[PDB]
């Protein structure tokens, strides 16, 4: 956790969240294009995921 | 003139909460209505 802030907020990308989320994406963007995934999964619908 | 026997202090409504961010535009003109009725008033806590 961080303190509240007391100005105007936005969403970031700095927290262990953004940190969580981004490398699950980042490791699943691994998954689909992996060799398992290429031999069975049709390579434009591999886009689309 | 009856200074000492009655203060005309600063009504309880016309601060804006301490919670509340100068950037909200109703909160610094309860603020600046503030400000011009400090030395108006026999409050001698008035000007903090």
């Amino acid at each position: 956790n961080q303190p509240l802030p007391r100005l105007t907020v936005a969403p970031t990308y700095d927290s262990a969240m953004s940190n969580w989320i981004s490398t699950t994406i980042a490791f699943f963007i691994r998954v689909v294009n992996s060799v398992n995934m290429t031999a069975t999964v049709n390579d434009l619908t591999r886009r689309t995921m | 003139a009856y200074n000492g026997l009655v203060t005309t202090v600063l009504s309880e409504d016309a601060f804006p909460d301490s919670s509340q961010s100068i950037t909200h535009l109703p909160s610094m003109w309860k603020c600046l209505f503030l400000t011009l009725a400090g030395p108006m008033t026999s409050d001698p806590h008035s000007p903090v």
